[PDB]
């Protein structure tokens, strides 16, 4: 057992370093000269060595990493992980959908495989069916928010924006207090466009930016849906005037993030 | 007519599909021949208020250097697309308001990390409202074989994850998203 191999792969995973050379290289000279020697560790290195040999295309070694595992730990969870990141990397789609579809049989709420559906279906150009997939989900399962989340960004994608702007709403209406929602809903209103989308998109930014003064997006929105609404015909005098102060407002605001920001960056180069 | 791609553009293309694989991602080419290259975003693309204000600073920060907005690049996220969507070509079809000759650029984010002996890309004109691919003699190259070489080495050394789009300048407005760091040089 040489320690220097078995502590720097221990060190890897518990740092979940990206260095996929390395740990191919030291993990597969542990499996093939010390196997007798890593007694407790070698199952994870078994992992470890795998999940690098996908991203360093080394599907000989991955491929047997994961048949050696298959046989360890038949029926596992964390097998079908491999398998189906296997099946990703190799991009076989199909047969990574019927994996990560039993994992959810298993588990509806399975936020990890689902996850990687999506993804899946992104490759595909599938997202019209993984929107479907979600509002099945989402009908049995309406407290899962971060599928709310997944499924705002997928209208957004096809352009749908009543219906992202929709599951915002719900994400907002459970966390009232989550700047991003505010400043996301306001996006998509503003994208809606329109004298009323805009006057709600400012009021939104507005609230986002109240929510966290620091979201230069939200700052942004605010100055730009401000603008806008000031030049725009058909709003009152009343209302044009209002925005227009909600606008120089924003740009001072903006004018002084910038001047912070430069020279905040400048003592950063000064070291 | 013919459009002359620089190295500097077509590295920073490339470092940002490579910094976010799977994603769709975005940007815009600068000329005076698309010599430089900003990259704008690698999330929710199809919203228009950050993208407004995008516009705005690379058209003045242009502006000043001595610069026009030239082209627009994008990957799809689908893989086996490379064909602009309803997005690309209405922001493409924009910047030819202000710019008749701009050029749409799809990248084939499939095809960076072993770079391919041509450009994975298709260079698309406008042509009347509608955007139609280039003939391929008249999409040029400032060196193919040397961009090539110096894509693949610069990934080989994480470079990527030292590139800026919009996106990352929002989250943190120190962030340069000219590069300066262009040490490709």
């Amino acid at each position: 057992t040489w320690e220097e191999m078995r502590d720097k792969m221990r060190k890897w995973r518990e740092e979940n370093s990206r260095n996929s050379e390395q740990i191919v290289e030291v993990g597969e000279e542990l499996i093939n000269e010390y196997a007798s020697k890593l007694g407790d560790d070698i199952w994870i290195i078994y992992e470890q060595v795998m999940i690098a040999a996908l991203d360093y295309g080394r599907d000989d070694l991955a491929l047997f990493c994961l048949q050696e595992l298959r046989r360890q730990f038949p029926g596992s969870h964390r097998v079908k992980r491999l398998t189906g990141m296997r099946f990703e990397a190799m991009e076989r789609y199909d047969d990574a959908i019927q994996l990560y579809d039993r994992i959810l049989q298993e588990d509806p709420t399975n936020t990890a495989a689902r996850k990687r559906k999506i993804a899946i279906r992104k490759a595909q150009g599938k997202n019209v069916e993984a929107i479907r997939e979600l509002n099945e989900y989402l009908e049995q399962f309406v407290g899962d928010q971060e599928a709310w989340h997944e499924l705002a960004e997928l209208y957004i994608n096809e352009h749908d924006y009543a219906k992202a702007a929709f599951c915002l709403e719900e994400l907002m209406m459970t966390n009232p207090h989550n700047h991003l929602y505010c400043q996301q809903y306001a996006e998509v209103k503003y994208t809606q466009g329109g004298l009323e989308n805009l006057e709600l998109s400012r009021k939104y930014f507005a609230q986002a930016l109240k929510l966290n003064n620091r979201n230069m997006r939200a700052l942004f929105g605010l100055y730009m849906s401000a603008s806008h609404i000031a030049s725009n015909p058909k709003a009152s005098a009343k209302t044009k005037k209002d925005n227009m102060k909600y606008a120089s407002w924003a740009a001072s605001q903006i004018n002084r993030a910038y001047q912070f920001a430069g020279r905040s960056a400048a003592a950063l180069e000064h070291h | 007519g013919e459009v002359e791609i620089s190295a500097l553009a077509y590295v920073k293309m490339c470092l940002h599909a490579a910094r976010y694989p799977h994603a769709a991602v975005n940007g815009l080419f600068l000329a005076p021949c698309l010599t430089d290259c900003v990259p704008l975003f690698h999330s929710h693309l199809a919203l228009s208020v950050m993208l407004e204000v995008a516009l705005n600073q690379v058209d003045v920060w242009g502006a000043q250097a001595g610069l026009v907005v030239a082209g627009y690049y994008h990957a799809n996220a689908a893989v086996n697309d490379q064909s602009p969507g309803p997005l690309a070509l209405k922001i493409a079809g924009r910047i030819a308001e202000f710019f008749p000759d701009a050029v749409l650029i799809m990248l084939d984010n499939q095809k960076l990390v072993p770079q391919p002996r041509v450009p994975p890309v298709i260079v698309l004109e406008n042509q009347g409202l509608r955007w139609v691919p280039k003939d391929k003699n008249l999409v040029m190259w400032r060196d193919w074989e040397e961009s090539r070489q110096m894509v693949g080495a610069l990934l080989e050394d994480r470079a990527h994850q030292h590139l800026v789009d919009f996106d990352c300048h929002l989250d943190d407005i120190r962030q340069d998203w000219t590069n300066q760091r262009l040490n490709t040089q």
